[PDB]
RNA sequence: UAAAGUUGCUGCAGUUAAAAAGCUCGUAGUUGGAUCUUGGGAGCGGGCGGGCGGUCCGCCGCGAGGCGAGCCACCGCCCGUCCCCGCCUCUCGGCCGAAGCGUUUACUUUGAAAAAAUUAGAGUGUUCAAAGCAGGCCGCCUGGAUACCGCAGCUAGGAAUAAU
């Protein structure tokens, strides 16, 4: 990864689940990446800002990825907290 | 009861697997290259850069401050710089596991003779 | 060397055995010990020399009228010797050597400007 | 019956975390596994967790991230001096940039590499990577 | 959008970026202004 | 060439730039000519074995070859193919197109004292198919590839230099062996270390950027 | 002998591949749940890291001292780190070194004693090497090191984990 010289040595860094924070590695054919669009607060219409979430493909294949966008879309003020 | 020493050692490893190509097609080309006249005169190299490469894998797995390890580092990197396969500024530990077959083969007699002009 | 300390020959040789086209020096030490024989390669010829009259550095030109590079070597009394600097593009083929130390003066100054 | 209780609690973290599940229950409660996920939670591997107190050897609850690739138990506690500690951590451990074994030692519970730097061996509990 | 879309083709940060260097140069320049005093210090000291 | 995919027309048009953004988002390979487009000049392969395979019935033997085929690019990146049909050379020309669409890079790292360029698997990994498990190890810098042949093309040509191996089962059939040590070193890149703890930044997928160049 | 993860303590296997007693009870053996001082400042020194004043080059004023270029080298300081001790036993010998003793052991870390030869290993051009203990400079200088030696015994520091 670092070596001593502080020179970044990978190939490239992968990108990590927002359910399990495991790698999403290179052939990982079912992960996807969701954007989940903003609205303005006075309009109710996009205007242009995301929010990006990653799911693996093991988490979805067991019936988990649902109800993880629900609770990553609770905590970043998408979806009421009731 | 004899006033003698039958103290030997072999300085060879016949290698394992006898007839891969890889294997022979490298070692020949050194034969080749350096003027060996056999492949013992190959492994006889290798047998002695294998005992360097186990001295300094022995090292490493130490804490850097015992001082059997500050001692016989320091004496094992002088030889190696006193012979000249490993250049005076980079004398670390780390530096003797990057030594390549070719630098015993070109501190030979034989081949410093060839490369100062003394022969065609 | 105008000191009297080293000796410095340039060849035009290139070996008939290797096609390489290459050239030597040998360098004697006869103020030191044995008087110790060690060589530098270049990958090409030279076509002027200077040794440093009272200095621990050393003043090499290689190449063509086009092609005059100069190396400033530091050799000191112990050791081998070295290059520090190689110039590409340029033409500095005259070296006029002062009695000071420590400065060197580079002239490209031979006939064609 | 339950024997090594640590260890039935290790497997616990390790079978659900495994499944990428976000909060474990450990039942029973030693004052060897307070330590032993003290040293995990220093080095940044589970995060927070609570001792839940009924009057009987009480339960935890650990938070997990996913960090953790294993983490196990060595069963008997086999006494590591200070020579062996590099022929053990050759064996368990993935990597010579990372990994741990815990053990335990007369200064603490600690791990291997704090082990060297006090000058002192003890006998092995375990290892997380 | 469009104003972000003819930054991104272009490319506040390279304006940034272009203070940025002009600065590393007059820099250098003072370290030069340094040293030809001190070369001329140099040429007095011997003389 | 004329593309088919979408990833094909950002590939023959210069808007993706190297092979780790599609590595990057997991997008899935599906034309050969985007290995030959971003490796080119680099990529040597090597036939493992050209084995008959026969298939009884009342007209005799019908007889198959199949032929396995190892493909790499000597600082990441490494396949290996297998196709099976009823002429060498078209057996050896579709392994080499499908050791062509499984190309993963490899993830290198260091042993101790990590001075320079990697030079092993960053850590011991396992991979298993068939009966046979292919353990890689971690190795100083110079020993070699401490290995079987088959394995030690595999790891030659991803671009490690020193690994230590272990391997248990029937290793003699080749292709679980071969398969194995693949996913063996595939599977450097999903091992979450330390390192890469660090949490993840997300930009644009190159279909959310690209996507209004593509409508075109 | 390695290959033999085909003797498996690390490291095998038992549904069908060779394979788990017909079934419980049971002494030795082997294993055995949680629980009893955890806390919390503080400074001493040894290093860790940053920063500061000085040693440091061009210039101000004769010059003190510094100003711009620092931390490449050295000295001390300012605040946070990895080790150390302290507030929180008693008989009495020249503001206590000395000394009456406290449940045991297992564990660990140091220290003693451990035949040389061989084995790792330092020095040294037997013409290189295997060896050898020699040798070196124009009367002189200098080697003949060291480490490991499991278990049991002996010893003083530690008191997590384990039995009583």
């Amino acid at each position: 990864m670092q070596n001593d010289a502080g020179e970044f040595v990978d190939l490239y860094v992968p990108r990590k689940c927002s359910a399990s924070n495991r790698i999403i590695g290179a052939k990982d054919h079912a992960s996807i990446q969701m954007n989940v669009a903003e609205v303005d607060k006075v309009t109710g219409r996009f205007n242009g800002q995301f929010k990006t979430y990653a799911i693996c493909g093991a988490i979805r294949r067991m019936g988990e990825s649902d109800d993880s966008i629900l609770r990553l879309a609770k905590a970043d003020g998408i979806v009421s907290k009731n | 009861p004899v006033a003698r020493s039958w103290v030997c050692r072999k300085t060879y490893v016949t290698p394992r697997r006898p007839f891969e190509k890889s294997r022979l097609d490298q070692e020949l080309k050194l034969i080749g290259e350096y003027g060996l006249r056999n492949k013992r005169e190959v492994w006889r190299v290798k047998f002695t850069l294998a005992k360097i490469r186990k001295a300094a894998r022995e090292l490493l797995t130490l804490d850097e401050k015992d001082p059997r390890r500050l001692f016989e580092g320091n004496a094992l990197l002088r030889r190696l710089v006193r012979i000249g396969v490993l250049d005076e500024g980079k004398m670390k530990l780390d530096y003797i596991l990057g030594l390549k077959i070719e630098d015993f083969l070109e501190r030979r007699l034989q081949t410093q003779v060839f490369k100062l002009g003394l022969a065609k | 060397q105008k000191n009297g300390d080293y000796l410095c020959v340039k060849v035009d040789r290139t070996p008939k055995g290797t096609q390489g086209v290459v050239t030597n020096f040998e360098i004697f030490r006869m103020r030191e010990k044995q008087v110790p024989v060690d060589v530098v390669e270049m990958k090409e010829t030279i076509i002027a020399f200077a040794w440093e009259p009272n200095g621990s550095k050393f003043a090499v030109l290689h190449g063509e009228a086009p092609r005059i590079s100069v190396s400033f070597y530091h050799v000191k009394n112990n050791g081998k010797i070295e290059l520090i600097k190689m110039f590409d593009k340029q033409q500095a083929n005259t070296i006029f050597w002062s009695p000071q130390g420590q400065f060197v003066v580079l002239a490209g100054l031979r006939s064609m400007n | 019956v339950r024997m090594n209780v640590l260890a039935d609690a290790l497997k616990s973290i390790n079978n659900a975390e495994k499944r990428g599940k976000r909060q474990v229950l450990i039942r029973p409660c030693s004052k060897v596994i307070v330590r032993f996920l003290t040293v995990m939670m220093k080095h940044g591997y589970i995060g927070e967790f609570e001792i839940i107190d009924d009057h009987r050897a009480g339960k935890i609850v650990v938070n997990l991230t996913g960090r953790l690739n294993k983490c196990g138990v060595i069963s008997p506690r086999f006494d590591v001096q200070l020579k062996d500690l590099e022929k053990w951590q050759n064996n368990l451990l993935p990597s010579r940039q990372f990994g741990f074994i815990v053990l335990t030692t007369s200064a603490g519970i600690m791990d291997h590499e704090e082990a060297r730097r006090k000058h002192t061996g003890g006998k092995i509990l375990g290892f997380f990577f | 959008q469009i104003k972000k879309k003819t930054v991104r083709e272009r490319l506040q940060i390279k304006k940034t970026e272009l203070g940025a260097k002009a600065f590393k140069d007059i820099d250098i320049e003072d370290l030069e202004e340094l040293d030809p005093d001190f070369i001329m210090a140099k040429q007095v000291e011997q003389l | 060439w004329m593309p088919v995919t979408k990833l094909g027309r950002l590939v023959k048009d210069m808007k993706i730039k190297s092979l780790e953004e599609i590595y990057l988002f997991s997008l899935p390979i599906k034309e050969s000519e985007i290995i030959d487009f971003f490796l080119g000049a680099s990529l040597k392969d090597e036939v493992l074995k050209i084995m008959p395979v026969q298939k009884q019935t009342r007209a005799g033997q019908r007889t198959r070859f199949k032929a396995f085929v190892a493909i790499g690019d000597y600082n990441g990146h490494v396949g290996l193919g297998v196709k099976c049909s009823k002429e060498v050379a078209t057996a050896i020309r579709g392994a080499i197109i499908l050791a062509k669409l499984s190309i993963v890079p490899v993830r290198r790292g260091y042993w101790g004292n990590k001075i320079g360029k990697p030079h092993t698997v960053p850590c011991k990994v396992t991979g298993r198919c068939g009966s046979v498990l292919v353990r890689l190890i971690p190795a100083p810098r110079g020993t070699g590839i401490v290995s079987a042949p088959v394995p030690k093309k595999l790891l030659m040509m991803a671009g490690i230099d020193d690994c230590y191996t272990s391997a248990r089962g029937c290793t003699a059939t080749l292709g679980n062996f071969a398969k194995a040590t693949f996913d063996a070193i595939s599977k450097t890149y999903s091992y979450l270390t330390p390192d890469l703890w660090k949490e993840t930044v997300f930009t644009k997928s190159p279909y959310q950027e690209f996507t209004d160049h593509l409508v075109k």
